C-alpha cells in the first residue's frame, strides 16, 4: 500500500468493506466489530501505513 | 457548529516521498495516522480524519475519548510507533511540533439511510425556522447529534 | 486559500471570568482575540486571522512569515513583556501554544462591487436628487442599519 | 473599554472610523495610513483589550 487503491484492495481482502461515509480526500473502511479505518487519498508513507496496518491488527 | 478539540503530534520527515512530509497523528485514538505536504495541508487533513472518525463515534454511540493536555504530550514518549521493534522511524524532531486540531462535526455526520419522520412543531417555531431560511431536518439530526456529544 | 500561523493561549482565571483564554499571534504585532474554551479561542484565532490576512491582501500589504512554533515561548514572546504599565498574571500550565490555520477564500471579496436592477417611483428618484443624495450609499446604510 | 461596544466607542473618539468587512464575530476599525483593527464582540479580558489598545497607540 503504497496507495489509498493498494491499502483499500489489502484492507478488502482481509474483510474491510469501503463504504460512502468518506469524505473529502479521505475512505472510510469498515468492518464488524472493529472501529472503522480512514484512509488518505493517494500515496501513503511508512508512517499511514503502519498506523493503518496496526489499525487493522495487521 | 458541532466542534471538537484534539491534540495531534506533527512528525517532519520529507525523506520517502515529500508530499508525504507531516506525518499526523491523534494521541487519543490509536495508531490514527494522515499526513499532507505542508503545514496547513496537515492540519486540514488532520481537521478531516478527526471529522469523520468522531462523526462515526457519534453514529455508532461510541465513546468520544477525553482529549490529552497538550502539555503532557511528548514528540518522543507519545510516538506510537516508540515501541515496536520492526519499524525504524526517521523523524527530523526539530520540524516536528505538536499542535491542537479542530473540526466542525456537522459537515461529517452522514445522511446514510434516510428515515421519514412526521411530527408538529409550534407556529412561531416554524416561521422562525423558515425565516433563517433552516433545514429543519438537518436542525433535528444535527441536534440530536449534539445531544450525543454532551 | 489556507494559510497557518502558530498562535499563543494565555489561560486566566482572574477575570472573574468569562473568556478564559487570550489569543496572540506574534507574528502580528500586539494582536489580541480571545474565546471561552479551547475549541472558542481557536475558532476565534481563526476568524481574527482570517480577516487581518484578507485585509493585507486586498491591501496588498505584504504577509509576514510565519515564525517557526518551536522557537516560541510564552514567556519570551509575550506581547506584552516590556511594557512597563501592564501586569500579567498567567497560568503557564494551562496556557498553550499551537497552530492556527484559516482559509482565508472566505475572508475575500466583501467590498465587491454588485449591480443591483432597481425600481423605485419616481418622486423618490426626484426627491433623492433634490437632496442630493448618494443612492448607492444610502441603500448601503440602509441595509446596514436594519441590521 | 470591557466591551467591544465601549471598545469601538474608545477608538472611535480617538479617530478611528467602524467599518464592514469584519465578518462573523468581530468587527473592523479603520483609519488613515493604519493597519486596521479587528474587535471581538461582547465582554473583553483585560490582555485582548490591552491588545487593541496598543494597536490603537492607545
Amino acid at each position: 500500500p503504497m496507495t489509498q487503491k493498494e491499502m483499500v484492495k489489502l484492507l478488502t481482502a482481509h474483510g474491510w468493506i469501503k463504504t460512502r461515509g468518506g469524505k473529502g480526500s479521505h475512505i472510510k473502511m469498515e468492518k464488524q466489530g472493529e472501529r472503522p479505518i480512514t484512509i488518505l487519498h493517494g500515496e501513503l508513507n511508512k508512517y499511514t501505513e503502519r498506523g493503518i496496518r496496526k489499525q487493522a491488527g495487521l | 457548529m458541532m466542534l471538537v478539540t484534539y491534540p495531534a503530534l506533527f512528525y517532519y520527515d520529507d525523506t520517502d516521498g515529500t508530499e508525504a512530509t507531516y506525518f499526523v497523528h491523534f494521541p487519543d485514538f490509536e495508531y490514527s495516522a494522515t499526513q499532507g505536504e505542508g503545514i496547513s495541508e496537515a492540519l486540514a487533513m488532520g481537521s478531516e480524519w478527526l471529522g469523520i472518525t468522531v462523526a462515526d463515534l457519534i453514529e455508532s454511540d461510541g465513546e468520544l475519548p477525553q482529549p490529552s493536555d497538550i502539555n503532557s504530550l511528548s514528540l518522543i514518549d507519545n510516538d506510537p510507533f516508540k515501541d515496536d521493534e520492526d519499524f525504524v522511524s526517521t523523524y527530523d524532531l526539530d520540524k516536528s511540533f505538536i499542535s491542537m486540531v479542530s473540526v466542525d462535526v456537522s459537515e461529517y455526520l452522514g445522511s446514510q439511510e434516510p428515515i421519514k419522520k412526521t411530527l408538529t412543531i409550534p407556529k412561531w417555531a416554524d416561521k422562525l425556522g423558515r425565516e433563517m431560511g433552516l433545514n429543519f431536518s438537518q436542525t433535528l439530526t444535527d441536534a440530536i447529534a449534539d445531544k450525543k456529544v454532551q
